[PDB]
């Protein structure tokens, strides 16, 4: 997270100061939310487009052999 | 004389082992019919309810 003090001191204070905002931590961007929405489709392919906050259920059945 | 003797004696055994083969058969191999698909029957049904439990929870 953190090294060169001699940049690093105002390096990392920019990045902490997109946390201390919630105007998205500081903004989000655009580009970002894009991506988001897309790649979040994708999975859903990935394992199905069940939803995984539900379990599955099973049905019954038997017959005769002879 | 002597051929009658063994053909009553052939006729008789032969009835006297297909009927008690018959017999001792049919009680075991019956029960074992009933016991036999019972096993099939009920263990399927062990495996559905709980892959299933299984498959959701994944």
């Amino acid at each position: 997270l953190d090294p060169v003090q001699k940049l690093f001191v105002d390096k990392i204070r920019e990045y902490r100061t997109k946390r201390q905002t919630s105007g998205g931590p500081v903004d989000a961007g655009p580009e970002y939310q894009q991506d988001l929405d897309r790649e979040l489709f994708k999975l859903k392919q990935m394992y199905g487009k069940a939803d995984m906050n539900t379990f599955p259920n099973f049905t019954f059945e038997d017959p005769k052999f002879e | 004389q002597l051929e009658e003797v063994k053909q009553a004696s052939i006729k008789q055994i032969q009835d006297a082992i297909d009927m008690e083969k018959s017999q001792q058969a049919l009680v075991q191999k019956r029960h074992y019919l009933f016991d036999v698909q019972r096993n099939n029957i009920a263990m399927a049904l062990e495996v559905t309810y709980r892959e299933r439990l299984h498959r959701v929870y994944r």
